[PDB]
């Protein structure tokens, strides 16, 4: 009840599948010409989706044991898998028992997590990574999750870490590090608050977004191609084409001033923002939303655990303290050390966009959790 | 090898506060290590130049040197791995706890620093054994909820949310951080929340405890303060430091 006319990739991970999933089949459009996808999320339901060539198919966790006994892919793509609110090593050890099922396939794997070491699979592993210069081993920030060697259990540390536990690991017990890469980013060219531009395996590529963790997805996709025999050139030609995927900005002219609106779900996803906006050129007014709920997270603890710490290196005139939640947040804004004084905490959403509207200074990041962005996308009056 | 996590930037401070974070590197789940960044606001606050290190894996707790000792909250598994690293600071701890060191320990922390905590599973996993209470095993079944207590010898009442499998069960020498007025707390008698030894401050709360909590927070900086540079000591009141955090 199925057709196996096709060379099949599986693309899961618990972060940015969609978008690794989509660039992936952009790009080896310039390749294939057709390339079999399914829109969206997709369970066992993907049928629907596939009723010489080539198929790229988004799988979540979860299903792809099932599945695995239909298809029989060549290639599956683990992204990374992080945790939300013992849950990372269940659905890694998931994944890795539909694996099982599937013994002639390739495992492309982020490289750069130590999740993936030496995986418990007969399967020929291939690994991409930032390689970038290595410094001196220094240690991960202490609120990085998953940091213990895989083999040693003590404490890993990173000859150059880019997010989170990701970089190039070591253990200084066991010995254990990050192995051999197959698929290369050599070199970190530009990475502004807008943008990042980056050599991966001889091209340059660049996204019109900016945020480290994005890179990840691009290589990724990059890597696939890459492993399918795809010239460099071509790869390039249509990631172009499909870098709308990661889309643009989202700033908005308010009268004279220049605000740009960006989503916190987490603290890891938080601390990148924040690494992002300190990159900025200019001084700018920071405005931060938090409400509590379903879609915002229903514990306002996390912000605890996000690097607000470096507002006070940055130049910030005005602070902000928004959201249903304002008061919890202006708390966390004042334990960073920043001017209490300028911190100003603000019941209504309307009196945040005049304040806004009023300050002084030109640029304004606001920095909201998805619903406080919905509300204040609530801009009825211009966009 | 310990290192320093955090430090005040340099100023004219009166006093000097050392803090132990004992496994920040490994407990540090929940936002529960925003309690470290609260002591060391507060502290500031009361004129302490704060200087926090991380004590962890094969390390060394210089009973001595530090003032205050933060130990949060993990993952089952990291928690079982300091399990065994822990007897190696069994005697220096003991010391620390029993010459009426500051402490406070949260959720996983307030666990371990007892005889034994028991996974939801069932696994039993020693613990420190400084201290006379034991946590019990709750197979599918957890105390989520919101929380109240009150400790009647401060005349003080501490709020949080709490989520926890474990039913820690206090010894005859220990009073608990509170007696619960709404929430479970502790244990399925509801009666009691958390620890109180002596300087030693555990709970179940999340929130982080003391951003929640101001009154805490001062509590446990000027305890600490006050025993290095002696009672008769004059800080600054908590109305007029920590104004823009009381409800
Ligand atoms: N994380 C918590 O709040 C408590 C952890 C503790 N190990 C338990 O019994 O669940």
């Amino acid at each position: 009840s199925l057709a196996k006319n096709y060379e099949i990739v599986v693309v899961t991970g618990t972060n940015g599948k969609t978008l690794t999933t989509a660039l992936t089949v952009g790009i080896l459009k310039e390749v294939y010409g057709q390339v079999l996808t399914n829109p969206s999320g997709a369970n066992m339901i993907t049928g629907i989706a596939t009723t010489k060539n080539i198929a790229v198919l988004e799988i979540d966790e979860a299903s792809l044991s099932r599945i695995c006994d239909y298809i029989q892919p060549s290639l599956f793509v683990i992204t990374n898998i992080f945790r939300d609110q013992g849950e990372i090593y269940t659905t890694y050890n998931m994944i890795l028992d539909a694996i099982r099922k599937v013994p002639t396939a390739t495992v492309l794997l982020n490289g750069d997590s130590p999740l993936f070491y030496k995986p418990t699979i007969p399967n020929p592993i291939e690994y991409f990574g930032f390689d970038l210069e290595k410094g001196p081993a220094q240690l991960a920030h202490y609120n990085t999750e998953g940091i213990l060697c895989p083999d040693c259990q003590g404490i890993l540390k990173y000859e150059h870490n880019t997010y989170a536990n990701l970089g190039a690991y070591i253990c200084e017990g066991c010995g254990c590090k990050r192995p051999d890469l197959d698929y290369r980013l050599t070199k970190l060219v530009e990475l502004t608050n807008n943008r990042s531009r980056f050599v991966i395996d001889g091209q340059e590529y660049g996204i019109q977004i900016g945020g480290l963790y994005n890179i990840y997805n691009a290589l990724a996709a990059v890597a696939i191609a890459r492993f399918l025999g795809a010239d460099s050139q071509l790869i390039k030609q249509g990631f172009d084409k499909s870098r709308a995927v990661f889309g643009r900005q989202e700033t908005f002219h308010i009268g004279d001033k220049e605000c740009t609106l960006v989503l916190i779900k987490n603290p890891v996803g938080a601390t990148q923002a924040i690494e992002m906006i300190k990159l900025a050129p200019y001084p700018f007014s920071l405005s931060v939303l938090l409400n509590a709920n379903y879609a915002d997270g229903i514990d306002t603890s996390w912000i605890w655990d996000a690097d607000f710490e470096q507002i006070t290196d940055m130049d910030i005139p005005e602070i902000n303290a928004g959201g249903v939640r304002h008061s919890e947040i202006a708390r966390r804004l004042r334990v960073t050390g920043y001017p209490a004084e300028k911190i100003t905490e603000t019941s209504n959403l309307e009196q945040v966009l005049k304040t806004i509207e009023n300050q002084d200074c030109k640029h304004a990041y606001i920095l909201a959790t998805y619903t406080a962005m919905l509300e204040f996308r609530e801009l009825l009056a211009s966009r | 090898m310990v290192y320093t996590s955090l430090s005040s930037k340099d100023g004219n401070y009166p006093y000097q506060l050392n803090i132990a974070h004992l496994y920040g590197n490994l407990m540090n789940t929940y936002g529960d290590n925003g309690n470290i960044l609260m002591l060391k606001y507060v502290a500031e606050k009361l004129g302490a130049h704060v200087t926090v290190d991380i004590v962890s894996l094969h390390d060394d707790f210089d009973e001595n040197h530090y003032d205050i000792a933060f130990f949060g909250g993990g993952q089952d598994f990291e928690q079982s791995i300091i399990a065994d690293d822990l007897p190696a600071k069994k005697e220096s701890i003991d010391n620390y706890i029993q010459n009426d060191g500051v402490v406070l320990a949260i959720c996983g922390g307030f666990q371990l620093l007892g005889q034994y905590y028991v996974e939801a599973s069932g696994k039993r996993i020693e613990g420190l054994g400084v201290m006379g209470h034991y946590t019990l095993n709750q197979t599918n079944n957890r105390f989520i909820g919101d929380i109240k207590i009150h400790n009647e010898d401060f005349d003080e009442t501490y709020y949080g949310f709490e989520n926890h499998q474990g039913r820690t069960f206090l010894s005859d020498d220990q009073k608990p951080l509170g007696q619960v007025v709404y929430g479970n707390g502790n244990n399925e008698e509801k009666v009691g929340e958390g620890v109180h030894y002596k300087n030693v401050f555990g709970s179940y709360f999340h929130g982080p405890i003391l951003s929640r909590n101001a009154n805490l927070a001062y509590r446990l900086v000027t305890t600490a303060l006050k025993k290095k540079y002696g009672q008769d000591i004059q800080l600054p009141a908590y109305e007029d430091i920590l104004s823009q955090e009381i409800a």
